[PDB]
């Protein structure tokens, strides 16, 4: 269907090698770069609502870093 | 349907050389790929050569390896097997047999009938 | 270099019967392996290809499964165009490396 | 006629000069005019003839892994070496595997071990291109008055009748103006350009189904492709992604392929339109197209005949039509031949005073035999009124209650200009008369604010723009600067686009 | 084969419903409830991460719902 | 012999009371023994041969839509009914479609409309169950001495040899001792209960691929699915994920399928372990097995010998081995029957003080014909060692350099236990000796957080990991409470699961 | 003689126990022993037969691109596809290319631009591999006495003459003594591992001629390349290096080639050795061998001889040899056999009281016949002290003055050992005795501190070690904190290396 | 083929003249000195942008050498 739970949620921990351990590094990370990539205006506007959210700079920047992380699997 | 030809085979002195000639009709033969198999008397079917659509990529056997050249024509739509210093250990029917590319993958598609080639004292 | 041994290649029914003929693989194959029909002074043509599909122009009565260590060729009523030289050969490991045949002879 | 069932259907008037009122033409909507002294014609976009396309790069989903190899080295030759590496019709990947005098090496440590395996792909999908150019349009006209309901949705044979003709827009002609011959002809000068954003929309063809993906999704797919303008045995351009190397030692590693990747490209599928292949030309039904109607030609048919002086006995029990409208159906048993019928509306027979206005503007008889029917279309008032057809003895009544009011209908043409700025945007202005404060400057910061809205966020779903709502909706509670009301402002040009359907 | 790009980033708008809609409004919120429903201590764990964030009290209930978010995802 | 090439051999040690050093056997990693003055023998867990399967509910993912119809009404006829409604191999749907009189209706309205379709599913996938008690483990000895390197993953033939033996562990029988007749026998009871954490991993079987499975991400699927107990035409419990109705008017609406969700369903299987079918019983190679060596029979087998007073020129060039263990082979050219050879390091060969530990201890020659090879382990200090082997005139030598110091040593220890901590967990601590303080106490402590911790995070990826670490990290720094190295704790019991591969 | 032309001889003694002085022997310095009773034998090592090599990638520099072609596509059509993209032989790129009318286009955009080049390389360059158990040391012994001058470089035939004779050290036999029958046995155990720290030394070959390049600059090298396990028609992996591609336009770019690549790898080229070729095994001079001599059988040859009672004429000049050393040789001219020369220094010959050390240990005559040339090797005092020679009546007397002092002497053997120090580094402080304080322990914070330097700078020039050495230089004069001397530690550590040539 | 490494950063560490040690004492300097030759007109930069930073006397004249040590190889 469309909303199959992803086995990474349960990993088998064990010395052998998982199913998709090869590409696992690189599958959400390919994807939050493809989004940011062909949707710039949502840097800026996310950059937008880190900074009239945050109350100090430490913060800010772990708003703007978890929307852009939102926003690109629209969780 | 697929009118795989032979020619070429025929009596060979050892050590001596053969070019089989497989003409093809009935597909687009620029399109597929071509093998060379051969069944040896008494045993199984084996397989000797293969060659790629591009007409330079080609693959043999063990027993073949730097024994055997295999070529093809596009234009005049004909596959050449240039055999040179046989053994009589390679007595068989080298059947020309079309590859499934991309339609029946990852096996001989439709064979040729093969021709007689005997090697002996 | 792998191997394909199979059923014994003597074996004699009538018009119309449920042939199972398994081959025996020697390593893992996995689904990737052809069956073939010939008869002597004929060409042999396709008839299971991947170990479980076919291609056209053949009837459906041939039926063929299996994977992993052995596979089978099934035929549901043997017409009397069927007695013929069956081996089944695989293609994952290279060299592609056929059966031993196996002679369906009148009964 | 032809926009009766259609649950879309907007009115457009306001002709008072110049005769050019424009109208955008969505597939699901029929749109219906309204003329100060010229015959109500129904227009509707039927189909969208995406004609003579090309091919751009046809990704692959059915992976058939074949004919595999492997070679290897002790810890200091190399890596290895094969002649199934020397063809890009085989993927290969070398592998540092460890090694030892069980494995026959010399050393111990990481031994480089190379497989090889032939790329065979069965079912592949193929993404054709869309130029802007040969897009070809298809508007069918209906007109109101003379033709009973059992010509409303026929389209069997319309060359030799008049009352409905089509016309068809391509980039290379939108100057196609249809001869209503009698009724006169309705120039239509469309524009084929600014439809559904083309130029960026690749017609995907997989499993023969059908789509109108965005060129962005269709680019970013990772799956093995080659470049459309091929033939048999192609060159696949990256088969990284539907091959799966596990390492098992030994000199050999297995290769195994991801399957047929069809129904994640389904699901992947969240937001594109689905389309249909006449053959050559991709038939789809969505979209828009900003036509405008030019009425300098629209005559009334039946503007110089006499009243109709017989029965008119009533059929097919006259009904609601979902936005107020009814649809009386008459015939009239005389044979008074090209005559006009003389229907109008009444609060009161005593006097009979017409209050609502009549849609079908000017209902005609065109036949001359016994029994001829006829549909018209009413638009009663709120409350009670009756519905008088006739113009003496032997007139008829059904007595009409329209439920509503003035501020229910106010509200709902609201709610649905709000639904058609929401699906359209830019060219929800282009809706109605020449403009010069609510269809050229409104435009104007309307597109202003669409370019610098969907440059913004222009990349969200429904679900995460629920979420970014909420979240502007309480940065717009919680702030005591000046950007109170921008934080509304994008809560509101948010949540309209999620009240929608 | 892995990261499919989802076209409900550029959702065609128009009159006629798109290829999935019906499975649409649920197929974010089904990765959400289900992942928070098989894993509630992480509940706990972004609890008392978003109370060790939050500087206000309606601060730490956005970076709880925003930690909620990301992590059924993992991106 | 059989633990030389495996990159991940551990070393146990520490028997002076009780010789019942217990240890865990990964797959990929062989274990090697040593004792005071018993043979080294390595143990190797080879397969896990899971058997004799039931059924759990076996989903599908190539669903084939075929024999479709449609019934509606009017608006006010209330629903539709359709004879394939009341099966349910048929999937149904009903939806209010728009009517009018183009429909044939007699009001306007929401007329209902119901369409069915048979569900033909094709290839369907198939969840196996595994039971913890019929799981049959198999554990292959290798003891060191008398065997050339060509008999270190030789597996065939090991009844009619000694050297080499191997055991079933069944959980009807993890009393299994094998008997090296000569050597011994090593007692060895397991464990086969605490496995890979059985009865909740499924085995999966789809198109001939077979996997294990979580029970919750196998129950969590959105497939249709039956009940396992079954034969053919099964009943479908859940259609509606794979069937998707688009509603097009006029009394018809179109059920699309979606497509074959193989390769959805495979990269889901993003954490899942792959196996094999061996026919009725799955044999897969993964997990680890808390076992326990009792070596209360193994002896020497020729600490009785003399020694070997002849030529012993070398092999196939001694070579390092990846933890700084040196595999000297040596043939012995004489005909001294079952002796001993008398083998050694040296700093220096004026004085011949033996520094290193032997790993192969008390190795012999079993032979007694002309060339006798055999097979030595040596574990020379961090510097520069001869490699003696001889007793007195023909000696060899070869000289060593092991690269590397003491720090390096323990600095590699710790961070592969870190990672035996990060692969395990709570079989950690079972690794050494009796216990009072390290594998007792803090197999107790390490139990309450393992517990307290993958019930608390217990379901997040590599990448999440990575965020939550660095989320943590931060946390870590900008705190002026106690809970800094709390947060900190929670920092590197993620990372270090993130710095292992 | 063999030590006496090579301007880096060091000599070694301090034999009161163990008889075990141990030495390390560079190719361009010999090295002389001296012994309490026992004859100075010269020791050099000549050669380094590296043998049996495999391979590795061989890079190429010479590309000739032949047989090109090109193929493009108007903007909308997808890329390009050629036949000869789907070989491995052939080099291929994509590129945009701005088409339009002119072009024979429809459009005016980025049109795709796909051109082809078979890759043709003409001279190649191959890396061979070197194993560390393959070295085939060669050290030639060279005793001192009964032998003339013509007999120091005087190689051919060494297993009749006793005086010299040379020993082979492989790894599978650090255990070689020369047989100098009638000298004794020098008994010497090398350590061929340790050598010019191999297993990182690939063996480059490149137009016919040969070096040791380190295995870091040897996989860093932007080249085309193919693994070492190869025949004809190899397949170069990564060919975008060696070609160019401009792009013009009109639906074919220009392919030139990068040409020959010779002279880049040659100045790249700005550290590693050069080698010979002797066929097969690859013959180099360079590196180094921490041996060890055991002089436990080396006796004096003459020491129960009478002396010389006859005439000892000078022939071909005594001369002074660079460190001090006086090569006297003489001729006797009597018949007294196999009898011993009786050499001495002398301040004045009033006394003769021998005061400089004869390094020509029991300086014999082993001739019979008339006329027998020998050659000694004395070293004088500093100052003026004559050359006494023979017995009585008829002794030789040549006045020598030894330019130079005792505090030059020390100075200058501080500065080579500091040149060996800087040259060898952790071997540095193997060159004397058994060590407590200064061979051991010394060996210990040496190798610290050069381990965590070479792994600290590790990769610096000849000249950015003097920017660096000048920057700690002012960071060592101006900080008033402890890291003064830290930083100048880090000066002379630098500087020293540099002060060498 | 445009970069290739040096080889004379890992130079073998022995008693015997490397390939090209009779040119590696002045190539790094020949190189610097043709270069200042080339363009003069750098130095004034080089000066300025070290008059503005530092601020020792002693510091100014270490970023001027390193700004014109890394200016003719970019390094």
């Amino acid at each position: 269907a469309v909303t199959l739970p992803s086995h990474s949620t349960r990993k088998l921990q064990t010395r052998s090698q998982t199913w998709l351990e090869s590409r696992e590094y690189t599958k959400h990370l390919i994807r939050v770069e493809n989004w940011i990539f062909r949707n710039p205006g949502f840097a800026l506007a996310a950059a937008a609502i880190a900074w009239l959210l945050g109350s100090s700079t430490s913060q800010k920047v772990i708003y703007l870093v978890m929307i852009l992380l939102i926003a690109p699997a629209y969780s | 349907e697929v009118q795989l030809l032979e020619s070429g085979g025929g009596v060979v002195q050892p050590g001596g050389s053969l070019r089989l000639s497989c003409t093809a009709s009935g597909f687009t033969f620029r399109n597929f790929g071509i093998h060379w198999v051969r069944q040896a008397p008494g045993k199984r079917l084996e397989w000797v050569a293969f060659i790629r659509y591009d007409g330079r990529n080609k693959y043999y056997a063990d027993s073949v390896k730097g024994r055997f050249i295999s070529s093809r024509d596009n234009s005049k739509n004909m596959v050449y097997l240039d055999m040179k210093s046989l053994r009589p250990e390679d007595t068989a029917i080298y059947h020309c047999a079309a590859d499934g590319e991309e339609t029946s993958p990852g096996s001989f598609d439709y064979w040729g009938q093969g021709t007689l080639v005997t090697v002996s004292s | 270099d792998i191997v394909m041994t199979q059923t014994p290649s003597s074996l004699a029914a009538s018009v119309g019967d449920s042939v199972t003929i398994t081959c025996r693989a020697s390593e893992s194959v996995s689904t990737v392996l052809n069956w073939y029909q010939h008869k002597p002074g004929k060409a042999p043509k396709l008839l299971i290809y991947a170990a479980s599909t076919l291609p056209s122009g053949v009837p459906s009565r041939f039926s063929g499964s299996g994977s992993g260590t052995d596979f089978t060729l099934s035929i549901s009523s043997l017409q009397p165009e069927d007695f013929a030289i069956y081996y089944c050969q695989q293609s994952y490991f290279s060299p592609r490396t056929f059966g031993g045949g196996t002679k369906v002879e009148i009964k | 006629i032809r926009c009766i069932g259609v649950s879309n259907r907007d009115f457009v008037e306001g002709m008072s000069g110049g005769t050019w009122v424009d109208v955008v033409l969505e597939h699901g909507g029929c749109v219906t005019v309204m003329a100060q002294d010229k015959p109500t014609v129904d227009i509707e976009l039927v189909t969208t003839t995406v004609s003579n396309m090309a091919e751009v790069r046809s990704y692959c989903y059915e992976a058939s892994i074949s004919d595999m190899a492997s070679d290897s080295r002790c810890p200091t030759q190399g890596e290895a070496y094969l002649d199934k590496q020397s063809d890009t019709q085989y993927v290969c990947k070398r592998t540092l595997v460890d090694r030892g005098w069980g494995n026959g090496c010399g050393l111990f440590g990481k031994g480089s071990l190379v497989t090889c395996a032939k790329f065979a792909c069965s079912k592949k999908m193929t993404g054709k291109s869309i130029q802007p150019e040969n897009l070809e349009y298809r508007i069918m006209l209906s007109v109101h008055g003379s033709q009973h309901s059992g010509m409303i949705v026929n389209d069997t044979g319309h060359e030799t009748d008049e009352n409905r003709a089509k016309v068809e827009i391509t980039p290379n002609s939108p100057r196609a103006e249809a001869t209503l011959g009698g009724f006169g002809s309705l120039g239509l000068d469309c524009e084929p350009r600014t439809g559904l954003d083309f130029s960026d929309l690749y017609y995907l063809t997989m499993n023969n189904k059908h789509w109108l993906v965005h060129k962005e999704w269709f680019h970013d797919i990772p799956l093995p492709w080659h470049a459309g303008a091929d033939t048999g045995t192609p060159h696949w351009n990256n088969k990284e992604a539907l091959v799966e190397f596990k390492d098992a030692h030994a000199k050999r590693q297995t290769v195994v392929v991801l399957g047929s990747q069809e129904g994640a490209v389904h699901t992947a599928l969240a937001g594109a339109l689905e389309a249909e292949m006449d053959g050559a030309k991709g038939r789809l039904s969505s979209g828009h197209l900003k036509c405008r109607l030019k009425m300098d030609k629209l005559r009334l048919k039946g503007v110089s005949y006499s009243l109709c002086t017989a029965a008119f006995t009533f059929t097919k029990i006259p009904a609601e039509t979902l936005h107020g409208t009814v649809t009386v159906e008459v015939q009239y048993a005389g044979t008074d031949g090209p005559c006009k019928v003389p229907a109008q509306m009444a609060v009161d027979m005593q006097t009979l005073t017409p209050v609502g206005r009549l849609i079908t503007a000017n209902p005609v008889i065109t036949e001359s035999t016994e029994n001829s029917k006829m549909m018209l279309e009413l638009d009663p008032p709120f409350g009670d009124s009756y519905i008088v057809i006739g113009v003496g003895e032997k007139k008829i009544t059904h007595h009409w209650h329209r439920s509503g009011s003035t501020i229910g209908k106010a509200f709902e043409a609201t709610v649905r200009g709000a639904k058609r700025m929401a699906v359209l945007g830019d060219t929800a202005w282009d809706f109605g008369s020449v403009g010069g404060a609510l269809n050229s400057l409104g435009k104007g910061i309307h597109q202003i604010f669409g370019a610098a809205f969907k440059s913004l966020f222009g990349g969200m779903s429904w679900f995460s723009q629920i979420l970014i709502g909420t979240l502007l909706m309480w940065l717009g509670l919680n702030t005591k600067n000046g950007s109170i009301s921008l934080m509304c402002l994008a809560l509101g040009g948010v949540l309209i686009f999620l009240s929608t359907a």
